[PDB]
């Protein structure tokens, strides 16, 4: 017996584990599945549960006529916490005969279990009940007959109160018969009181579902309303798609997409005439209005839009709220998105490094490289660890180029934005892998660590007698594709030090502001000291600093690939310049020290 | 009948400087 | 025996359920409290568990070096599934004397309980290993003598394996030698296996907790996105407080508050032109740009930005926020806002409604009244019930009148917008308060329900003589104010019945072109046929449904308002003019039929 | 050393008028 119940028990416990552990489930979900799962370990004729109504607190509006008195005050039962009792919902589990769940929302106080008070009674208490030869009490008004006229007679009640950590009560479930005619014993007392403390215990993964339902609502409807204030309105759309202005439509692109794709040609600007593809690009003169129109250029000149069938409309509105996703932050605002991706788009195209990449290869590169710092908030990695921002609780490692991966991801993903409607399943794929593979490689960390690799496949391939064994030998294995394209990312992300000495100098100014901002925020709000490089009073430190910038990050990858391309010896060219530059204004600084 | 209260009670090591100086880790 | 076992694992399940209920927390801290909890119940000398790293997939440049042959394939131990055995923290619990807990990361394989292979191999295979005379068998290796400096030594291993539902392995928990000198028997294997599945499935609870922190991380970094989107920068609020064309001051504000009042207070519109006082205000001839310098007006009109001494900057980018938040949908935009706060502040100062509210509740239903649509989608709750949207799933009833609610106290809680940050607290429970009552008022049932218990206030109040007994009455009892709130908010949202017929015609033109899209949405996406005033095949039948809008609604909050107070008097006849020209059109298409 | 497999209201005129207006 007493190793009979204490199965029985044990088995309640693990089958409602079991149901409130298959999935996160409301309370008369959860409830549902764990008593009728453990229909068998309840030795009663029928059992049922009234869940009382949560609303602790009621609307303004519903209080107003018992405050203004037009209505009188509810004297009557009350929760020990002070709500009414309010059953809005009873499910009946009838098992003696044939077995039935009827589930009835909001019972009327003539329902079988209702007329007599004892639920009532528990919901004003929270007292556990024990109750035998029901006809016979005078307190309660239970049924001294058939209840249903199934000839079923309530003989014995036991009913509970399931507990809220709070103290608050969320239900009352009343156990009747117990088949073999007994009186409920402290053995049954025993079950049931365990079985009700674990319901109330697993009340928690209830409370758990509605927080998390809540919290994804809250997100998609976030996402959503991000995605309004993002999204081009298409005031912006017309304003470099001026399909109004010269097919006098005026309403609707009704006008089949070729003549769109004649009238964005002509208003996008030639890239022999505006330097798109030189490495001497410089986007000073531009507004980022301008950017957007290169940019829509730069995905024409691969001539992918037309081979794929990717849409003007669509196309234009994904570069305006691409656009519109980067912050107004002093460096890693949308004009470095833009350097990087005309950048990519000059190494594709000047470098000849097309020849080891399809058209969907170069198409995901410079989708990738338009969007590889998208809604940067102007801070290191670095900060996000230290302020321990959301970021660094959501992304472990690589932060912020995980954030950008999944936001340029998020605007792919709405159709109205989707440069990639028309292409395969598996095309999307490999568009998709090489975003991932171009966001997450710009952070330098992965550059230092790779660049053994990097240089072993330039190394190996110098050797090579031949430009055909060289592109075929890197386009057989996907790997070492991988590899170029991550080195092509990382030079593009730090094309700055290559652009000659007015566009480097302002743009080191930039970047040193926006490191100096970032270390003002950690003296102020981390009480730390920072770094020399993000302290201003070092500003005069500078210089020589960036003449370490130099010869230890980017001299590297700028010579690996004039190794490997000779179209991009220009490049590394520049570089040394730059560095023979910040030298000289460091030998100034000395000259301060040495006096 | 009975009535009852409710029971409730890598990097190389020369490279580590550098690193550190220009926040990359 | 069979008694004392089955005590045992319902003790277990009960004592790990409740610490898995107690908090919900991360797999190792679920253990932690768990195995620590059980610790008497499991009456092992000692006994440890290892979690092994969930990562099925590497990185690309983790794998790009094995493509490449530049590192030998992994060869040797590997889970089913095909992860590598890689335990990332061991915790061990030191039973046997001094009752150690110690906890370490990345435990090397010099670590006593990885030196035998046990472990590794359980998560290679998933079998459950009854270990007797574990030092004696030759394959794991086991350490002959004491395993450490206290004299400790392995007798029997009980290793099992932690089943995800995807039946991935997570963690070897390793119960080391049994307290009596039996070895583990089949009932011990038994409650182990019980312990096992139940933080098997309390794997759930962890992968929910992970799961949830980063859904709540997602929302932050989503917030915290649109905030950025949404408020004002700082040139748009130059734009409206032009300090520094006119005080020749930086872009760093080290005026005086009181200098910008008085450079601001130049800025704005003069309230007694642009009709700012009356009932016939029409906002068509302004820019929303505009309508932003006359709400920052209206806040000043009401004497309150300096009375409570919030800032001026403050003021105007909220302001600026407020008409960001309003998306261009065809009606419920900016410019609706702006008219029930138009009317809001007509109906406090022309309506002499303002003798019943202090300056604080004035200020409350100002700035109530220019949020009460913020961020409106353009479809009526029906549309959200229908389309089962997230705001229907969030707000129960009154599903949009609630988001605007929850955004516009969003708004006021970032303190470079919070124009209440230099109120005391129960000041701003007070203004929270009123806020709250203010927006949910703006649900037409709210308002169908409450019409009887405002007429039996505007009747009783019709039976005193004089006005000072009519505000003692009234000021005493807060419920009747918050009755007229409700009021004043349902007569400004629906004030366009009231506007000339000029205004009047080309506002109902854009509600019925609201509603006609709203129409198109549900006949398009959801396959159900419009109610004939969202239907738009029934163009030609819109005029009558004005009527039937005037007969049953409005009339009745005019006809009290006009009763409570005769400066409300104008309004109401505005709503009786448009009425007749609406029956111009009605009767006109009964002659076209 | 034994190794196994795992185990594993509104007035009825306006309940009427008030559907036309959509406000339920
Ligand atoms: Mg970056
Ligand atoms: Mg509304
Ligand atoms: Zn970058
Ligand atoms: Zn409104």
């Amino acid at each position: 017996y007493m190793y009979n119940i204490e199965s029985r028990r044990s088995q309640i416990l693990m089958w409602s584990a079991n149901k409130v552990f298959e999935e996160l489930t409301d309370v008369e979900r959860q409830f549902h599945k764990a008593l009728y799962t453990v229909r068998s370990y309840l030795n009663c004729e029928r059992y049922s549960i009234g869940l009382l109504d949560m609303t602790k607190e009621k609307e303004f509006y519903d209080e107003w006529p018992i405050k203004l008195g037009e209505v009188e005050p509810y004297k009557g039962p009350k929760t020990p916490d002070g709500r009414e009792v309010n059953f809005y919902k009873i499910i009946d589990y009838i098992l003696h005969g044939k077995e039935e769940i009827k589930v009835i929302p909001t019972p009327p106080a003539d329902h079988w279990t209702l007329i007599s008070g004892l639920p009532t009674y528990v919901a004003e208490n929270g007292f556990i009940c024990n109750m035998m030869n029901a006809p016979a009490d005078e307190y309660f008004t239970f049924q001294k007959g058939p209840v249903d006229e199934t000839g079923w007679v309530i003989k014995n009640v036991l009913s509970l109160p399931i507990v809220n950590k709070k103290e608050d009560i969320v239900g009352v479930a009343t156990f009747y018969n117990r088949k073999d005619g007994k009186p409920f014993d402290e053995h049954d007392e025993y079950i049931t009181e365990t079985l009700t403390q674990f319901l109330g215990w697993s009340l928690l993964n209830t409370d758990t579902y509605d927080k998390m339902n809540k919290l994804e609502n809250r997100k998609d409807i976030a996402q959503e309303m991000l995605m309004n204030q993002t999204k081009a309105t298409p005031e912006e759309i017309k304003s470099i798609l001026k399909f109004q202005e010269k097919l006098n439509v005026d309403v609707i692109d009704d006008c089949e997409e070729k003549q769109l794709v004649a009238i964005l040609k002509e208003d996008l600007p030639d890239p022999r005439s505006a330097e798109l593809y030189e490495f001497r690009f410089s986007d000073f003169p531009l507004t980022e209005h301008g950017l957007i129109k290169c940019g829509i250029r730069l995905f024409f000149e691969i001539n992918v839009v037309e081979k794929f069938k990717v849409p003007v409309e669509v196309l234009t509105r994904w570069m305006y709220t691409v656009r519109k996703g980067y912050r107004a932050v002093t460096y890693h605002n949308w004009r470095h998105g833009f350097n990087v991706g005309q950048t990519m788009f000059t190494l594709l195209m000047t470098g000849r490094l097309k020849k080891y990449y399809t058209d969907l290869e170069a198409f995901a590169m410079l989708a990738a490289a338009f969007c590889h710092d998208i809604d940067h908030r102007g801070t290191n990695n670095l900060y996000q660890m230290k302020s321990t921002s959301p970021l660094a609780r959501l992304h472990g490692s690589s932060i912020l180029e995980r954030h950008h991966l999944e936001y340029s991801k998020t605007l792919l993903q709405d159709e109205s934005l989707n440069i990639f409607q028309n292409l395969n399943k598996r095309q999307f794929e490999t568009v998709i892998h090489l975003f991932e593979v171009a966001i997450i490689a710009t952070d330098l960390a992965l550059y230092f660590k790779k660049r053994t690799m990097f240089q072993k496949i330039v190394d190996a391939c110098e050797q090579m007698q031949t430009e055909e064994e060289a592109i075929k030998y890197v386009t057989v294995d996907p790997t070492k594709k991988e590899i170029i394209m991550a080195m092509m990312m990382t030079a593009c992300d730090l094309s700055a030090i290559t652009k000659p000495w007015e566009v480097q100098s302002q743009v080191a100014l930039m970047v040193a502001n926006e490191f100096w901002e970032q270390g003002d925020l950690e003296r102020t709000v981390l009480q730390q000291q920072p770094i020399p490089m993000m302290d201003r009073n070092k500003r005069d430190e500078l210089p020589k600093l960036q003449v370490g910038f130099i010869d230890f990050v980017c001299t590297f990858v700028y010579k690996e690939f004039s190794r490997f391309h000779k179209e991009i010896t220009p490049m590394l060219s520049g570089l040394q310049n730059n560095r023979v530059e910040w030298k000289s204004l460091a030998d100034e600084y000395d000259a301060k020290m040495k006096v | 009948p009975k009535f009852k209260q409710r029971q409730t009670r890598a990097f190389n090591h020369l490279e580590l400087h550098e690193l550190a100086q220009y926040g990359i880790i």
